[PDB]
This record gives structure tokens, C-alpha cells and sequence, in this order.
């Protein structure tokens, strides 16, 4: 259900469905990772981690969230080629990411 | 630069087949309980004297 | 971050966090109000748990 | 990059953004005109 809700509200505002698969994406594939860390480790399915899981599905997405509103938004304004646009966005939004 | 990927998808895409796949392998061996092993250790011991 | 950069590149500082804050303001009520969804499921809950 | 291709209740959307963010241009430079309560209140 989380899910979901994080997805909606995403699309609500970039208004096109494309934009809003991207983000999306990213959280299945942390969350399966999550779960290979956890088998390493030996942690266990508890109830504890599923609900430090559906904490994290919000947070999960923002690093995608910034960088999809970042191109958008240049993208939109300069109106330069897709590509070099986004590679140009990146450039921009790597350090506040990473920290 | 941090642009590698970007340049070929191919890798990127292959990486999260791979972070996928050994997830999903991963998932079923896991043990499940409604709570870890929170409560501290105890040890008996039982000594009778008739 | 913003603000700090906009002064890097001279811009006076009240006026580089006044526009740092215009144009930063989409991304932080996009992940504000993402996580705020995620949390919603809990608040408003009818089951055992 | 691959994914993306060039190019009523989403242009009421972003015409409220638009709004929202004017407003807050000019809200934004009131409360700077008003420092020290904002310390105040912060405390």
C-alpha cells in the first residue's frame, strides 16, 4: 500500500507517467537488496525490519525524485536535447545526492 | 565523472538484473519470527536435596 | 547547498538563498510529501496491529 | 535518458505551482525583512 501511495502522489505532480516509472524502479531493487544483505548477515524477517521497510519507502525514492525533477525542469525551461540535458543535470545534483 | 553508465545502458541494466535475481533467491531461505532474539539469555540450574 | 553556491559565484547572499529557496522548493516538498505518504498506511490503520 | 522522448487538471496544477511559488518569493522576503522575531521564535 505504501507503495502505491508513494507512487501516486509522484505522478500527481509530474503530470506525465513516464517521468514517474523511474523513481519507481528504484525502490524494488534497494528493498531486494536489503533483503540479500539481511541473508548475509543472518537477520532474520521480523516484523521490526518489514516496518523499518515501509519507513523507508519514502525515503528510498528521493534520490531518484531529485534528479527526475532536476532534467524535467531543465528540460523544460532550456528546451536542449534530452541527452545532454540530462547528463548536464546530473552534473548539477550529484553532490547535494550524495550527501 | 560518474558518467560510465550513462554512456552504455547495458551495464547498468545487467547490475540491477543481477541486484534482482540474488534478491529474489535470497527472499525464500530467510528465516521469518514475529520478533528477533531481543530478551536476554537465561540459564537454569536445578540442584535437589531429599 | 544552493545558497552556498550562489554566494560561491558572488551573488549576494540574501538574494542568492531567497532564489536558492524558489527554485529548490519543488524537490523538498516532493520528498517531504513522499515519505508523508508512506507513513500515511500506518497512521490510519483498523487492524490488529 | 532512454526513456524519455522530446516534446486541463495538470495545467491548473502547474499554474498553482507557478502561484505557489510567487507567493513565496514575496512571503520569503517579508520574513527576511523580519529577522530577529524569527530568531525569537525559533528559540
Amino acid at each position: 500500500e505504501a507503495m502505491v501511495l508513494v507512487f501516486i502522489v509522484m505522478y500527481l505532480f509530474l503530470h506525465n507517467v513516464r517521468y514517474t516509472l523511474i523513481p519507481a524502479i528504484v525502490a524494488p531493487i534497494a528493498l531486494l537488496g536489503t533483503f540479500t544483505v539481511m541473508l548475509l548477515a543472518g537477520f532474520s524477517i521480523n516484523v521490526l525490519t518489514m516496518f523499518g521497510m515501509v519507513l523507508a519507502i519514502g525515503i528510498i525514492v528521493d534520490d531518484a525524485i531529485v534528479v527526475v525533477e532536476n532534467v524535467e525542469r531543465i528540460m523544460a525551461t532550456e528546451g536542449l536535447s534530452p541527452k545532454d540535458a540530462t547528463s548536464k543535470a546530473m552534473k548539477e545534483i550529484t553532490s547535494p545526492i550524495i550527501g | 565523472m560518474s558518467q560510465f553508465f550513462i554512456r552504455r545502458p547495458v551495464f547498468a541494466w545487467v547490475i540491477a538484473i543481477f541486484i534482482i535475481i540474488f534478491g529474489l533467491l535470497s527472499i525464500p531461505k530467510l528465516p521469518i519470527a514475529r520478533f528477533p532474539s531481543v530478551a536476554p539469555p537465561q540459564v537454569n540450574i536445578s540442584a535437589t536435596y531429599p | 547547498e544552493f545558497a552556498k553556491m550562489l554566494k560561491e559565484e558572488g551573488m549576494s547572499l540574501i538574494e542568492a538563498t531567497v532564489a536558492a529557496a524558489k527554485l529548490r522548493l519543488r524537490p523538498i516538498l516532493m520528498t517531504s510529501l513522499a515519505f508523508t505518504c508512506g507513513v500515511i498506511p500506518l497512521v490510519i490503520a483498523t487492524g490488529a496491529s | 535518458a532512454t526513456i524519455l522522448k522530446p516534446i486541463g487538471f495538470f495545467a491548473w496544477f502547474d499554474r498553482s505551482f507557478d502561484k505557489v511559488t510567487k507567493k513565496y518569493e514575496l512571503m520569503l522576503l517579508k520574513i527576511i525583512k523580519h529577522t530577529v522575531p524569527m530568531m525569537v521564535i525559533f528559540l
